[PDB]
């Protein structure tokens, strides 16, 4: 999927 | 485009040949952006995504990377007259970013999956002609240096990207999609936003790039999922090692979200001689009380997920209180649904999930609980009076009655005992900001809470059931 870049967490 | 200089370390052969190129490059009066996301995304596109007939590295050829980098160059060039753009005194106009936005999002593919993994460098904008949401905001950049624009630089919140430029670097303008089924805003300043106290937009509290800062972006932007189960150890180590080099720097002292990010990758896999990731989480809370008056949140949510897995209840507690004291003074609005999800996530599923093994725990005779100790309850108490006060003005609510029996639940972890040793004073002790919270005082030292009373005072609900 896709996290916004450095987010914390899984 | 492509310098002499710039070719010398081809062919790159490993993990390290990278690292050295990063390091030529970020010694250069401006590291190339172009050279290096492209690199970037050649190199996690064979580790992650294709990793068919991968025996250790796959080596970049000079002439593959600069056939992708004249690919770009070319594309940017033909469709970006600077001619009609004339520059002062070295500061662009709106005009051109905004033309060069459209370049960018005028060449993407029609429809694709925009949520994807590995789209976010410009090696998919070439190869694939897709990118995601800030991956957009980051090609305008390295177009807009291809171009010379010195004075365009990436605007990072912790949720979103956009650009300044302009005459002292003061103007801002969209340049890519936030969320899903938000309307565009490209081209126009973030003022509203700034104005509203979103947390989208920081209250104007958001990082401003340079140009090592654009490339510590893209090494954050590294992704090494190959899979849901699976992660590439290279483009770990990669992306660890790159991470180090700029921190060696200096380049990541006024960006916290990469700070928490090397935390990360240092407990999964410390590097000898280097801080320990407390440290380093640690050193990004003070980067943003430091450059950003303490209004960035991620710095406590890296903390306090830190403690969790490490099963330290106390100061994961105390690290989500203070995640909860920046966000009180924040409104909750429209496109802040990301930070709403993780505080919900937090008070209705991991801290529950915390105390229950805690509950246990203290049944087979742990010494030292954090059940049993009054600071720590007082800690649950101010992370729901920053989430109430955070509710406060704003202009769409935050608690519900879904929120109200964890609440419940939650504190009845601790016995009474503990409860009543917290002394809630007015403006172990404690004082609270929100209104809620006040009313609620009253409530949290029986024996056994009274269930319906909490939920009455968390909600906006004011009457019970008729019959």
């Amino acid at each position: 999927r896709w996290r916004f870049p450095a987010r914390p967490g899984t | 485009g492509l310098k002499a200089a710039q070719k010398t370390l081809f062919p790159l052969r490993s993990i390290d040949d990278v690292v050295r190129l990063f390091a030529a490059e970020l010694g250069r009066e401006e590291p190339d952006l172009v050279l290096l996301s492209l690199v970037l995304g050649f190199v996690e596109h064979f580790l992650a995504v294709n990793r068919v007939g991968l025996t250790y590295f796959p080596v970049a050829d000079l002439s593959i990377i600069a056939a992708l980098y004249a690919r770009f160059t070319a594309q940017i060039r033909g469709a970006v007259d600077l001619s009609l753009y004339p520059r002062e005194g070295g500061v662009s106009s709106r005009e051109l970013v905004k033309k060069v936005s459209d370049v960018i999002w005028n060449s993407l593919s029609r429809s694709y999956f925009k949520d994807r993994a590995h789209i976010q460098s410009l090696f998919s904008f070439i190869t694939g002609t897709k990118l995601d949401s800030s991956g957009v905001a980051f090609a305008v950049v390295g177009a807009c240096q291809a171009l010379g624009l010195r004075d365009v630089h990436l605007a990072l919140s912790e949720d979103h990207a956009w650009v300044v430029f302009g005459p002292n670097g003061e103007q801002t303008a969209e340049v890519t999609w936030h969320g899903k089924g938000n309307e565009d805003r490209r081209g126009q300043t973030v003022n509203a936003g700034v104005a509203e106290r979103s947390w989208l937009y920081l209250k104007g509290s958001y990082m401003r790039c340079d140009r090592k800062m654009e490339v510590a972006f893209m090494v954050c932007a590294i992704n090494p999922s190959i899979d849901l189960h699976t992660d590439s150890l290279e483009l770990l180590q990669l992306q660890q090692k790159l991470l180090w080099l700029l921190y060696d720097l200096g380049h990541l002292e006024r960006y916290p979200m990469a700070l928490g990010n090397l935390a990360d990758l240092e407990e999964l896999e410390p590097t000898p001689g280097r801080p320990d990731p407390l440290t380093l989480y640690h050193k990004g809370i003070a980067s943003a009380k430091t450059y950003y008056r303490d209004e960035h949140i991620y710095p406590y949510m890296y903390l306090a997920d830190y403690h969790c897995r490490n099963r330290n209840v106390r100061e994961a507690l105390q690290a989500w209180a203070d995640t909860a004291t920046v966000i009180q003074d924040y409104n909750y609005c429209r496109e802040d649904e990301e930070i709403y999800k993780e505080f919900f996530e937090v008070a209705n599923d991991v801290i529950p999930n915390l105390l229950k093994e805690a509950a246990s725990l203290l049944e087979a005779g742990s010494q030292g609980s954090a059940l049993q100790d009054p600071e720590c309850f007082a800690h649950l108490l101010r992370f729901y009076d920053g989430i109430c006060k955070w509710e406060e003005g704003s202009p769409t609510p935050v608690l519900h009655v879904g929120w109200a029996t964890f609440l419940v639940q939650s504190l009845g972890r601790f016995e009474g005992q503990v409860r009543q040793k917290v002394r809630i004073v007015s403006v172990p002790v404690l004082t609270f900001q929100s209104e809620k919270m006040k009313g609620m005082k009253e409530l949290l030292v029986a024996t056994k809470i009274n269930s319906s009373a909490i939920k009455l005072q968390l909600t906006a609900q004011s009457q019970v059931q008729m019959k």
